[PDB]
């Protein structure tokens, strides 16, 4: 080692030589075996072919060695090495390992299973044993936790001022540097205690660096140690930024294709809900301005009749006074399995002016019969009335009520909407209402009920998700399709083919930006899949003179950009009614398979004007920076 | 319903016997009036059950000390038939 | 095969021993090749160099088989041969496959051109046919689907009382254990039926578990198959929990890194938007109370001018009454391409006191003139207005009226906002309100209008993102530095430089937290990259006594973590105004860069803290877990 | 108890189909598992396990 206060020392660094180390390697399981158990011809000579029986896993000879295993390993012992002139001044067991020396001679039948393993034996290879690779790893271990400080501390040092030019080279004075350092430097870091080892690893790590003046005639090399080839990988071309980049980038884009199998936008008869539905969340809706039309499970009860006043309570009186677009008639009439979470707060508007005030709560009535909805004028009809939802039925001035203001406080109800409790047959609805036992003058609150916050409904049973209120163990994306209006999406329960599908369209999106250049006016052809079920498509054929339509190539390519797009921003407007050309399946399920060959054989797509921009933007940052070491020169030139 | 922040839940059981109606409903009959450890006092929802002070399920089968957590509420029974009684009959 | 229902076999599960099998392997293509296709020298002997032919793919001579392939492969059909005895049992073609024989001889040249190829001769190697692999596959995939069945039957098991001590060790009655079993499982279980090889099976597995009595001398091994090999790279050391954990974690963060492609940030002069730009989503604002001052596209018409009676339709008037903060005025001169969705809810509230309630809609206007609007004061000036916004536009008491409530049913609204349909020059306007054709009292409903809810902006065309107002092929994150205020950011367009740039830096703080430790109050050495921008900077040198900073590394390292900590629990804030330090775009260019390199040769991050932690968690969990197989033990002491 | 304890016919259909229902619910909201008063969730050694 070389005293590293010492002039001649370069502060280089350069995109090609980027920072790295050994931070983590692989430990998949499925990497681990590479393979064969090593056993025997039971014990005796040659003719026992047919039995065998697995060497001394007893203390020692075992499979035949992992070749990837021995070769990472071996490298991860490296790591430790390259502070070894450091552990052994801490006299911390530095000794280096030679894992060689635990790769020990087995000799003779190399298989997985016995059957296998008869076929096949080879002579004086090698085996590790369980006991020794317990051992092994223990000290590798052990090494790491011993250097957990050491890395801490040189990693300080390397952002503190850091060496890291990821695009073309840096230069600045290593001595104006190192001196300023020294002076702005914590006392109490190691760095400062063991400035010479440090540094020396420092160089042995990051051949952007050199040391001191060891040979000041010499103080310089080209010749580092291994890094350098993992750092051609991450330098800078001129048509790519990174290769691993790139590489990770478009594998992860696949992968995710891979797990949504593709297949699951192509169907129109039944697919199992099992297998398209991943997880699933609640979702919120309100009674207020929802559209009766359009929502499935929840309707309203229609102006005219008026069921004024109704026992509620032991000898207990409220008007429910249905009559002008009472709340919402919640229809929960096999309409999967869920919790009616109600969620008030705001409403709680005080009767009209009735010292009912006082008594009167935010709940929830279930309705309970076989006499559907608009024909239930009086009483007599209701069957069931059941108050469910309101916990402490009387009443609290809740509502912020100090300034005038009749905002109530936030009230949690719960429904358990289990069908099963009841199993249809009278068929289930529920109402939202400012519940009172203290009677209510019916003359006086001529208003129905104006109970209107939130309904989260939660969709427990994600068992079987519904199609369109058809409780279906069948999700069928291709028929959904053009039979979904704004509201109707809104509308539908959590439970729902339409969300589930966005969710894995938000996928193919995904993939879609980040690998392939639907970025700003970019037309690649790439996009060729949509124009190409276009195309065939537009054969409007008549008598004569068909569609006189030039070429589909510019004209429809460019409306099939503005689609994707379009696709792209917003995912949902594949399920959306009234879309020009996505609308038809087809260019969906040509889109979806599309992009996999187009990942696959992709010749490395890197954005012309995104090359240059990062090129100019890059050079620029590497200005300042040296702008940045010549203020600290100017401020501290260290010797 | 396994009865969750507990001390306020019945802080409000005892705000309904206080104001003398609590729903003190043991299996069959309607009020604990003897000591027979109620099932379902509906504390907006939650059924509270005397049977273990907690709610709906009893402690145990020892009838004893489930009276016992009857019992223990002798305090919230007392008043609440109390209150329910001078508002609606009360001393002259 | 042994008695599985004996005396001698233990139940002991360990973190060394953690269940595994192989589950899936290494498919990538990338990963399928290595190498050569097989060729000749035409046909002709030692002369024809110059020309090569492929050998047999006909039927048979194919390419130098891949090496690890081979390896992977051969590892694949011993899966099957765990379970051999039962295969057989089952009649169910057993008979193990032994890959090598596909595997047949390849003898000529070795090339992926001929080109390449005609360099290389490679004798008596390797091949494996189309056809081979077609049928070899074909049995493999025909396998696995047999077990289908068996493996989940195995799991089951496996869970119904758990054998897995993912950290330390347990021991239990194995037979207290198995009798239990026994005694609760399910009758229609394959696992009732074949009671001995699922056992057997589990044990060749499950080195963990150990056979029944088969000799009660010896039920206990030390040696069993080769899985314990994956499986101490599973168990937890000294100084971290899992090896192949903290390699994965690390090396997706990597990963992401490398796609986002750093340079990113470094962005001051022109980069190109599809470069920046992945996928983007539709956002929500509001007129209400929006800020004129601030937002761009959505400013206000000021107070004082009255523009009330203007016909509206076929001899039908509205007061659009033009005066006092009239909802807003959207700016949609030039402004991308969009769809204007209006998200109205709640709001209706009727005509002061006109029998004009009926046939009152809310509605989108869009105002089409060359005269600005501070200049709009009557009728004349106002060239277009245009009622783009109402469809059915007449009205219904869509309102929760009932109980006194003009809460307005939710509307969904739609005006296509291209900017193309009228190429600027009347600049483009538009308003939000009640509109009728029903004629309204001007004198009466002094109000111009309170229109008041949702407008969704849809930024449908993701092609060419605005960096602020400024219509641009470019997105330059660090010059968008300093230059937006929270206001600013929340009225932009979902088109915009700022929540783009956020998205980036989301991931940059993904990383950071899950990989650095920055959890609660770890000051590490690691954060440096920031503080030696940070000591640089600060080299406020006067005359004579300059700045008295005592160094930097207390002091300015502290300020430091804060200003991190802030910039990772909200990301957004690096591009809000007024932020003490991280204003300094060259602290993020240098956290950017920075971490990579902590990534990099960073020495695998555990935190102390968190070790002893997950220590003693996972202990006690041991503990329990002892304290319920005992309780399983007491109920039914299984023999 | 003493005598006849609990009749539970074998756990492997009863709190087989119990417990996938509570998964479920789990499963279509996590935050579940932090609620008081969740049926069989309450016991943090499920979810462990």
């Amino acid at each position: 080692t070389y005293n590293i206060t010492g002039d001649g020392n370069s502060f280089t660094p350069t995109s090609d030589m980027t920072s790295t180390a050994a931070p983590a390697i692989d430990l998949k399981p499925g990497v681990l075996n590479p393979t064969g158990k090593l056993w025997r011809p039971v014990g005796t000579s040659v003719a026992t072919i047919d039995s065998l029986a697995i060497v001394s896993d007893r203390f020692g000879q075992y499979s035949f060695v992992n070749e990837g295993m021995r070769e990472t390993f071996s490298k991860a012992l490296f790591d430790i090495n390259m502070w070894q002139p450091l552990f052994q001044a801490t006299k911390t067991g530095c000794g280096p390992i030679v894992l060689s020396s635990f790769t020990t001679t087995t000799s003779g039948y190399v298989g997985a299973t016995a059957g296998d393993a008869l076929d096949n034996p080879v002579t004086n290879g090698v085996f590790i044993s369980t006991v020794q690779i317990m051992n092994l790893q223990r000290t590798i271990a052990a090494r790491m936790r011993d250097v957990a400080l050491w890395q801490k501390h040189l990693d300080t040092a390397m952002t503190m001022l850091t060496p890291d030019i990821s695009a073309g080279s840096a230069s600045c004075n290593w001595k104006s540097l190192l001196a300023f350092a020294k002076d702005i430097l914590p006392l109490d870091n190691l760095c400062l205690t063991y400035p010479n080892e440090f540094y020396n690893v420092a160089i042995h790590r990051y051949p952007a660096l050199k040391p001191g003046n060891p040979d000041t005639k010499l103080p310089d090399a080209q010749a580092h140690p291994l890094g350098e080839v993992a750092g051609a990988f991450n330098a800078a071309t001129s048509e790519v930024g990174s290769l691993v980049g790139s590489s990770s980038t478009l594998s992860q884009a696949i992968s995710t294709m891979a797990g949504k199998d593709l297949d699951l936008i192509e169907a129109d008869t039944p697919l199992p809900v099992s297998v398209f539905t991943p997880s699933l969340a609640p979702r919120s809706y309100r009674p207020a301005f929802i559209k009766p039309e359009d929502a499935k499970w929840i309707a309203e009860f229609n102006n005219s009749s008026l069921i004024r006043k109704t026992l509620t309570y032991s000898g207990a009186t409220y008007t429910v006074q249905l009559g002008p677009g009472p709340t919402r008639v919640i229809d929960m009439n096999a309409m999967i399995d869920s919790v009616l979470t109600l969620d008030v707060s705001g409403t709680i508007l005080p009767y009209d002016t009735n010292p009912d005030l006082s008594t009167s709560v935010p709940a929830f009535v279930l309705i309970q019969t076989s006499v559907p909805i608009q024909q239930v004028t009086t009483a007599a009809n209701i069957t069931a009335i059941t108050v469910v939802s309101a916990a402490g039925a009387s009443a609290i001035n809740l509502a912020i009520n100090v300034r005038g203001q009749p905002r109530f406080n936030m009230l949690h109800l719960q429904a358990t909407f289990e069908r099963e409790t009841i199993t249809g047959i009278p068929y289930i609805y529920g109402l939202g209402t400012f519940l009172i036992p203290s009677p209510t003058s019916s003359s006086n609150f001529s208003n129905p009920t104006l109970m209107d916050g939130l309904l989260t409904v939660t969709p427990v049973l994600l068992r079987e998700t519904t199609y369109k209120g058809e409780v279906v163990d069948a999700i069928v994306p291709a028929t959904v399709m053009a039979n979904q209006t704004s509201e109707e999406v809104a509308s539908a329960l959590a439970n729902d083919a339409i969300v589930l599908v966005s969710n894995h369209l938000n996928k193919l999106a995904n993939v879609v930006g980040d690998a392939i250049p639907v970025a700003s006016r970019t037309d690649d052809s790439a996009t060729s899949a949509i124009v190409s079920r276009l195309a065939v498509q537009h054969k409007l054929s008549q008598v004569g003179q068909a569609s006189p339509t030039p070429p589909d190539y510019p004209l429809l390519w460019r409306r099939a950009k503005r689609a994707a797009s379009m696709f792209v921003s917003n995912p949902s407007l594949a399920l959306q009614v009234g879309i020009p050309v996505l609308t038809q399946s087809g260019m969906l399920s040509a889109l979806t398979s599309g992009v996999g060959t187009a990942l696959r054989t992709g010749s490395l797509g890197k954005g012309v004007t995104d090359a240059s921009e990062k090129l100019r933007a890059r050079q620029s940052l590497t200005v300042a920076k040296q702008a940045f070491f010549d203020q600290i020169g100017s401020l501290w030139p260290g010797k | 319903m396994p009865l969750h922040m507990i001390p306020q839940v019945a802080h409000a059981m005892v705000r309904a016997a206080a104001a003398g109606r609590l729903t003190l409903y043991t299996r069959t009959r309607t009020e604990t009036t003897n000591f027979d450890h109620a099932e379902y006092v509906t504390c907006g929802r939650y059924t509270i059950c005397a049977f273990c002070l907690t709610t709906l399920a009893p402690h145990a089968n020892v009838k004893t000390i489930q009276d016992s957590h009857a019992c223990s509420r002798q305090p919230n029974e007392a008043i609440r038939s109390l209150v329910e009684v001078s508002d609606k009959a009360q001393t002259a």
